RNA sequence: AGCAAUAGGAGCUU
């Protein structure tokens, strides 16, 4: 029920500009030349160096108006640990084998780059980010 | 006399500052809304008022 | 000469009700409530009662003019509950704890002597 | 009297009594009869002399 | 007189069309007239005195005038310079600089008093950005909620990517923000701004929504937030300081040496320009970009939490000057276009000698506001002011002149139903208006 | 009575109107629960430069705590560094911070607010000394225009420049309604063979 | 002109200290330490009594015109 | 659930830690004694002969600013509410001040001491100015020479803060919570750290410091307020405290009221 | 080559201090006032009334007009006498006058802060404000409500305001103790 | 090449220059050499650098209404009571200015 | 159902 699915082994974190965000870059382990850059909240899932993501792109967390979860109900979201909601607005059909995806996570922004057959479905309008450790 | 005169039903005092009104919206002391006044023919649509 | 008397804040008119429901069509199970003459006391008190409950999905307030004497709050909540029972229970609970602080406090007060 | 015209005018004035150092300001003021007809911004201009 | 009357409302001088418009009533006590924020740039006013009059159209011609032609929400671009006049303001904007930065997150009790604040807000209740462990929203999402859909726009500032390091250039789809801090380049009175673009795809009413959109939404987001600014935030570090008098230390000593040059007869001459006056051209270059370097080494010490600095970058107060002169250096002060003229014999003051040119003789200003200035520094500081306030008081008649006379010459001249620019006389001014 | 719209300032320049008043619950309050008699913006600060008024709130929150009075003589070799040490000294934040909360709803405020005590005027210019409005009253015997004056029940003079913006405008109707209508609008005869006003007219 | 009942910006009670402010004055007593035995502690009620100016005394001194 | 721990305790003032309560709870019961607790103060004045110096209104403002005994003030009516015409005894206590200075040397003051109580609900316990000792002289009203009298009759009545602030009981209530900040509800301007430019809270000590290998809580409300009451006199602290919770309590009642009857 | 005195009425003069510049005496180069002036000052009585006018009497303080002010060299402050041997980040630099080799100063100031007049003085810290705002004060200074005189109980003018409860400021200038604003606020 | 004073046809003239490009900033100038179109070519020129000199922008239709109305007569017609009462217009207008 | 004019001076906001 998810997108993209896929571990990743955390490059650099330039806490720098902000107190509460961080930017995160990212080469998955078992799929070389797929970067992830991310930028999540400090303080609600702190990231060291050298850590070991694991990294989902999903269209939704089922298995219009926001409100509050109930503890009754279930999603996907419920075995990850930093769940983040965002927009593509941009998909970059480039060079070769290129392919960057922009998502905004309110303000957040994410890149993903990867061989197309990897991120051909990652076309949608909004995409769920999930993460784990 | 002539390129410029004195008008009635003209108003003056000093401004302040409102967030909460409106662009287009002016706020208008009661004495000066009450010592102002528009002539309005009366009609079948406006007669009750 | 333009001020108005410093007693229309707490003294209701005759002409003016308390308090006036209107429901919110946009978004269903929803309603407005004016409360005339009140401030943030009794609408932050009020509010955030509210936003604890499981069945309230939304409360809010505001005071649209400081110059002027009342607030406005929009409160939502779930398909079986009613926003009417949910403010009522607030309203309940809030003078529940608030019976319990005074009583605590009057012993408290009472032993330190 | 009869030369109003061609004479000096506010060589007197009312004291002004609003505040004590508005008071004390006024006994203590000092005018230039140069006249406004004329853009010179010269004798407007604080003067190094006078410090 | 009541609400929603039109009414003509204006300020003296009435320097152009918009200084006069015309407004809906609300009814008020306490005396003054009350005026939304952002109208107070077209007719150049502020609230420490001014006066405003208003006028009652006495038929309904003239209602129908006022309101179908003399509206605020007509007059937010003018043809002036084809851009908008009404902009964010002096307080929204730096709330709204705050609110967008990257790390504002929002929690769901302030999220909710926000969108019912919110006098067009649809009733949806946005989705987060960050759903666990606890519900936040951006400060982003609260403004995108303020902006109408179908509103596009895109900005870059020096070259930035789409991924946007700085949070700089602007990203809006959907009128949804992607990326980008909020500030005076978006919803200031700029061309090609979010204004512009507003009122040029929705038209005059939801761009003069817009107005009341923004301002409630930050203002409360301020109000719950708070803003202020003190004496530390005038005050550089030790460091800071250290740089700053090196460079002005390292200033005085390249204009002693111009000087040495100068009496030893060694200058290069300029053309069309003699040699004190290229003296005195070298001089002041240097003594400006001495202030300039040391403004530069005061805003590079300046956190991201200092309030100077915040209302700078937002642009809703005060500039690079203004921190330079309050932190590091007040710089010099020129009176009649040169430096401080020998008002005495070959000197400024009785406190120098005779023939010193220097920096400090000659009117520049060593100390900072928050140092405080020597009385020598404020006396020609003192002469400074004054020639700047002279000139204000004595200008304005001049232009006010001109001004008539430029109406007085244009004052007959329209565009005909043949599309050519004659007077009254009939007389062709051009065959097509603007030539297009 | 102070009102909104009365004219206030500091000793530094720092004019101003009264735009609101709020009661002491609505007010900001710190810790130790003052609140303040008045809140100016910060905006006026940064582009104006008035440090002084900023040292001389330090000065007067330090000589208030201490019991004198600060001493603001210019050109001594007082800085703001021993006052802020003096104020430190006294138990509080050393540059005239301090953690206040929302008088709404008690939230401390996630900024800190400058406080203190700082010396204002009563200015002269009151808004009810100002404010005039008028429908309609004396006129002038050769004129027979609205009289000049606020103590006159007089009008407001609609000069040559409004008469420019209308004009920009277009509101043609508008323009000829002020200078007619609410003024000195007369009848005449004129003569239909010589266009002279010698017309010797008998209504009745 | 004559000591203020209240504290302006508080509200506590500060006409009925005037005197006792004055007396501690006599004795050598420095301000401050005047100002906290009367049990003043917030700088705003110290500033109510530390900067009052009597006038009174001077308005009195006119003869009574009845 | 909600609990309170009071720290001091005199006549005048109150100092406690509440916990276990919402912060709306907490600000709502400081706005509520700062504002809306009912009190009885001098709200007309009555010159007969005033020779001073100082000017009718300025005397009756300062006779307005008079706190007043308001233990029994809430067994009394409110003077918009009662049938009578100009004033009763049920509604309103009057209050007379005589002072007349005779000699040709010295100053006779006039203190709110003078002020002495004719009329009123008896036998309730209001209307006396508030002394604060058996031989407190009072308030500083006036001051008198040869021949300068002032005679007056004040009417006290029972209002609220809201229209005016003589009769607010309190003076300043002290508010705070989370000294250490471990909420991070402020964000601390500095210059090098924060910890050092910032003084400790009063309250610092009564909660434990965060642990350098601590990371921050997002499920943490603030729990702990610690406020001190203080009061003019005209009601004690413990008296203030609990009108200004069951004045909360009967506007929350009113508001209950309205809704179900309402239906 | 020229000598001029002037006896002229209308002039306008100042006073300052009297740097001893007879280049004959160890007391050359600092300030002829003393502190037994001082003493006498405040004592009130010379050890055989003792006031200003003694002082200029006695040559310690002379007058001088704006044209004599040119051939003058004034001191600012007592301390710029004497060069100094600092380092301070936060008191404002004093200049460092480096291009004269040795000062001969004639005159020092009495106090820099005595060049404003009635109105400014009342300004605390006017070194600190760009001059605009400071001319702002002055003229609005004169607007503020007060308590013009004490006899305003049996004075009848056309207008007149009296605040109710006037307050000694917190941050006071020298000079207010001589303009009486401590006592009629 | 910039120059100090005016001559502007016997410059023209001289070999080496670019006889179809030489500018001069004084438009009355131009109009006794170059014609009343070049005129009002140099009138907009003097005027958009007389405004756009400390970066302001105005429209460029209201430069060119000012610049036509200046030669609409084929000489240039001052902004003053010598150039708009000397028109042909009615009297009351002239008298009002 | 009816509240002078002309001058000078000091100020307010640009
Ligand atoms: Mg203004
Ligand atoms: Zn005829
Ligand atoms: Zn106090
Ligand atoms: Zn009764």
């Amino acid at each position: 029920s998810a997108l993209f699915d896929d571990i990743f082994t955390v490059q650099t974190v330039d806490n720098g500009r902000y107190n509460k965000v961080s930017r995160i870059i990212g080469i998955s382990t078992t799929n070389s030349a797929i970067k992830l850059t991310l930028d999540i909240n400090n303080e609600m899932f702190p990231v060291s160096q050298d850590d070991s993501l694991t990294v989902t792109l999903a269209n939704s967390l089922s298995l219009k108006s926001w409100r509050p979860p109930k503890p009754t109900d279930k999603s996907l979201a419920d075995d990850y640990d930093y769940v983040m909601f965002g927009t593509v607005y941009k998909f970059e059909e480039g060079d070769e084998d290129k392919i960057k995806v922009y998502v905004s996570f309110g303000g957040l922004l994410m890149c993903l780059e990867g061989g197309y057959k990897s991120l051909a479905s990652l076309k949608q309008d909004n995409l769920y980010i999930l993460i784990r450790r | 006399n002539l390129m410029g005169k004195r008008v009635d039903f003209s108003a003056r005092t000093v401004i302040s500052g409102d967030p909460n009104l409106e662009l287009d919206q002016v706020g208008v002391p009661i004495s000066i809304a009450k010592t102002l006044s528009y002539p309005e023919t009366v009609t079948q649509y406006n007669i009750h008022r | 000469m333009n001020a108005p008397d410093r007693f229309e804040l707490f003294i209701l008119p005759d002409d003016v009700p308390k308090l006036k429901i209107t429901p919110d069509s946009r978004v269903p199970n929803c309603i407005i409530i004016k409360f005339e003459r009140e401030d943030h006391t009794l609408a932050n008190l009020l509010r955030e009662e509210l936003a604890l409950y499981p069945d309230v999905t939304f409360v809010a307030y505001k005071v649209e003019h400081p110059l002027f004497a009342n607030f406005v709050m929009r409160l939502q909540t779930e398909e079986g509950t009613r926003p009417k029972q949910a403010l009522e229970r607030a309203c309940a609970s809030i003078i529940n704890k608030l019976k319990t602080l005074d009583h605590k406090f009057n012993e408290e007060w009472n032993i330190k002597n | 009297q009869k030369k109003a015209m061609s004479s000096r005018a506010g060589v007197s004035q009312v004291l002004n009594r609003y505040t004590y150092s508005s008071t004390l300001s006024h006994l203590r003021r000092t005018n230039t009869p140069i006249g406004r007809d004329g853009k010179l911004a010269k004798p407007r201009q604080l003067h190094n002399t006078h410090w | 007189l009541m609400d929603d009357d039109p009414v003509l409302f204006n300020r003296q001088p009435s320097l152009h069309k918009m200084s006069m418009m015309a407004h809906r009533v609300k009814v008020m006590p306490y005396s003054t007239f009350r005026l939304n924020l952002s109208v107070t740039s077209p007719y150049n006013a502020d609230f420490d005195g001014d006066e405003m009059n208003l006028h009652v159209p006495q038929s309904e011609e003239t209602r129908a005038e006022l309101s179908q032609l003399c509206a605020v929400p007509l007059q937010i671009v003018s043809p002036q310079s084809n851009k908008p006049v009404m902009g964010i303001v002096q307080d929204t904007l730096c709330g709204v600089r705050k609110m967008t930065l990257r790390d504002t997150f929002i929690e769901y009790e302030q999220v909710m008093n926000m969108l019912f604040w919110v006098p067009s807000w649809d009733g949806v209740v946005p989705q987060p950005a960050i759903l666990k462990p606890k519900p936040l929203w951006t400060g982003k999402q609260l403004l995108s909620i303020a902006i109408p859909s179908g509103i596009h726009l895109q900005r870059t500032d020096g070259g930035n990517s789409l991924l946007s390091p700085k949070d700089n250039g602007m990203l809006i789809v959907d009128g949804k923000v992607m990326f980008g801090v909020v500030d005076k380049k978006t919803v200031g009175s700029g061309g090609g701004g979010l204004i512009h673009t507003v009122m040029r795809e929705k038209g005059p009413k939801i761009c003069a929504e817009l107005f009341g959109n923004i301002q409630k939404v930050v203002n409360y987001w301020l109000l719950h937030n708070g803003f202020s600014i003190g004496i530390g935030d005038a005050i550089a570090d030790a460091s800071t300081m250290k740089e700053i008098t090196h460079a002005i230390s390292s200033a005085k000593e390249q204009v002693q040496e111009i000087i040495y040059k100068a009496q030893h007869n060694e200058l290069e001459l300029k053309p069309g320009m003699t040699l004190r006056e290229s003296f005195e051209g070298e001089v002041s270059r240097t003594l400006n970009d001495a202030r300039d370097s040391a403004g530069r080494s005061a805003e590079m010490n300046l956190k991201d939490l200092n309030n100077v600095k915040q209302m700078v970058s937002a642009g809703s107060k005060g500039s690079f000057i203004n921190i330079a002169q309050m932190s590091a250096c007040v710089g010099q002060q020129m009176v009649e276009g040169k430096r401080i003229a020998f008002g005495f014999a070959d000197r400024s003051l009785p406190h120098f000698t005779k023939d010193d040119f220097s920096p400090e003789s000659k009117g520049f200003v060593e100390n900072s506001y928050l140092r405080g200035l020597t009385p020598q520094e404020f006396f020609f500081h003192a002469m400074a002011g004054r020639e700047g306030l002279i000139d204000t008081a004595v200008k304005t008649a001049e232009t006010g002149y001109i001004q008539r006379r430029l109406v007085k010459a244009l004052e007959d001249i329209m565009v005909h139903y043949d599309g050519t620019t004659r007077n009254s006389l009939g007389d062709i001014i051009q065959f097509l208006y603007g030539e297009d | 009575v102070p009102q909104i719209g009365d004219k206030f300032a500091s000793r530094h320049g720092q004019k101003g109107t009264i735009g609101v008043t709020y009661r002491h619950e609505d007010m900001p309050f710190s810790a130790e629960g003052i609140v303040p008699d008045l809140i100016i913006n910060p905006h006026a600060i940064p582009s104006r430069m008035t440090v002084a008024h900023l040292i001389e709130c330090l000065l007067s929150k330090v000589g208030s705590i201490r019991g004198y009075e600060g001493d603001a003589t210019p050109f001594t070799d007082l800085t703001v560094d021993a006052v802020s040490n003096l104020l430190r000294d006294n138990g509080y934040q050393s540059r005239g911070f301090e953690v206040m909360y929302n008088g709404h709803t008690g939230k401390k405020l996630m900024a800190q607010v400058f406080f203190g005590p700082t010396y204002y005027q009563r200015l002269r210019h009151m808004v009810d000394d100002k404010i005039h409005a008028r429908a309609r009253g004396p006129v002038q015997v050769l004129t027979r225009q609205p009289v000049e004056g606020r103590s006159r029940d007089g009008g407001l003079r609609f000069g040559e420049m409004e008469r420019d913006c209308m004009i920009a405008h277009g509101a043609a109707g508008f323009l000829k309604e002020r200078l007619m209508e609410a003024s000195d609008a007369f009848r005449v005869h004129v003569c239909g063979i010589c266009g002279l006003m010698s017309v010797i007219a008998n209504l009745k | 002109m004559i000591i203020p009942v209240r504290c302006f910006s508080c509200g506590k009670v500060v006409g009925d200290k005037w005197d006792a402010y004055l007396r501690l004055l006599e004795e050598g007593k420095q301000e401050g330490d005047a100002l906290d035995e009367l049990k003043l502690k917030r700088y705003c009620c110290r500033r109510m009594v530390l900067t009052h100016v009597d006038l009174i005394e001077k308005f009195l001194r006119y003869n009574p015109l009845e | 659930e909600p609990k309170v721990n009071i720290i001091n305790a005199q006549d005048d003032e109150v100092e406690l830690m509440l916990s276990d309560v919402n912060l709306s709870l907490a600000n709502s019961l400081r706005r509520t004694m700062l504002a809306e607790v009912p009190t009885l103060a001098i709200d007309l004045v009555e010159i007969k002969m005033n020779t001073s110096v100082l000017a009718d209104e300025f005397i009756s403002h300062r006779l307005g600013l008079i706190p007043l005994v308001s233990e029994d003030v809430e067994e009394m009516k409110y003077s918009r509410d009662c049938t009578c015409e100009d004033y009763c005894d049920e509604c309103s206590v009057v209050l007379e001040l005589s002072a007349r200075h005779e000699g040709e040397e010295g100053t006779t003051d006039v203190y709110s001491s003078s002020l002495i109580k004719v009329s009123g609900p008896g036998n309730l316990n209001v209307g006396e100015p508030v002394r604060r000792d058996d031989y407190d002289q009072g308030i500083l009203l006036c001051k008198l020479r040869n021949h300068q009298e002032l005679n007056i009759r004040c009417i006290a009545k029972k209002g609220i803060a809201k229209e005016h602030a003589k009769w607010s009981p309190c003076s300043a209530i002290a508010f705070e919570y989370d000294p250490h900040n471990k909420l991070k509800h402020t964000d601390f301007w500095f210059e090098v750290d924060a910890k050092k430019e910032w003084p400790d809270s009063k309250y610092a000590t009564w909660e434990e410091p965060p642990k350098p290998g601590e990371v921050f809580d997002y499920k943490a409300k603030p729990n702990r307020f610690y406020m001190t009451v203080e009061t003019t006199g005209s009601l004690k602290a413990n008296q203030v405290f609990s009108r200004g919770i069951k004045t909360l309590q009967e506007k929350l009642a009113n508001v209950l009221f309205e809704l179900e009857n309402s239906r | 080559r020229e000598f001029k005195i002037f006896t002229d009425v209308g002039r306008v003069y100042r006073p300052l201090f009297i740097v001893e510049d007879d280049e004959s005496k160890d007391n050359k180069g600092e300030l002829r006032i003393t502190k037994e002036h001082i003493r006498k000052i405040q004592q009130g009585y010379d050890d055989d009334v003792y006031g200003w006018s003694s002082l200029v009497t006695s040559g310690v303080i002379e007058y001088v007009d704006g044209e004599e002010e040119e051939t003058i060299m004034i001191a600012m402050t007592p301390e710029d006498l004497q060069t100094r041997s600092l380092n301070d980040t936060a008191k404002r630099i004093k200049p460092e006058m480096s291009t004269s080799s040795h000062h001969t100063f004639t005159h020092c100031e009495i106090h820099p802060s005595m060049i404003l007049g009635v109105a400014a003085s009342i300004i605390p810290f006017p070194d600190h404000n760009q001059s605009p705002r400071n001319t702002y004060q002055s003229a609005m200074g004169k607007q503020a409500m007060g308590v013009f005189l004490t006899n305003y109980n049996v004075r009848m003018d056309t207008m007149a305001n009296i605040l109710y409860y006037p307050q000694k400021p917190l941050a006071k200038t020298q000079a207010m103790e001589y303009l009486k604003f401590r006592e009629l606020p | 090449l910039e120059t100090d004073g005016i001559n502007l046809a016997e410059v023209m003239a001289v070999p080496g220059v670019d006889s179809s490009r030489t500018y001069s900033n004084s438009f009355v100038e131009i109009l006794s050499v170059l014609g009343i179109e070049a005129t009002r070519s140099s009138l907009y020129k003097e005027i958009l650098n007389v405004i756009a000199f400390d970066g302001s922008y105005v429209n460029y239709r209201h430069m060119a209404l000012l610049v036509d109305v200046m030669t609409s007569r084929g000489y240039l017609m001052a902004i003053t009571r010598h150039g708009i009462n000397r028109a042909d217009t009615g009297a009351l207008m002239r008298c009002s200015f």
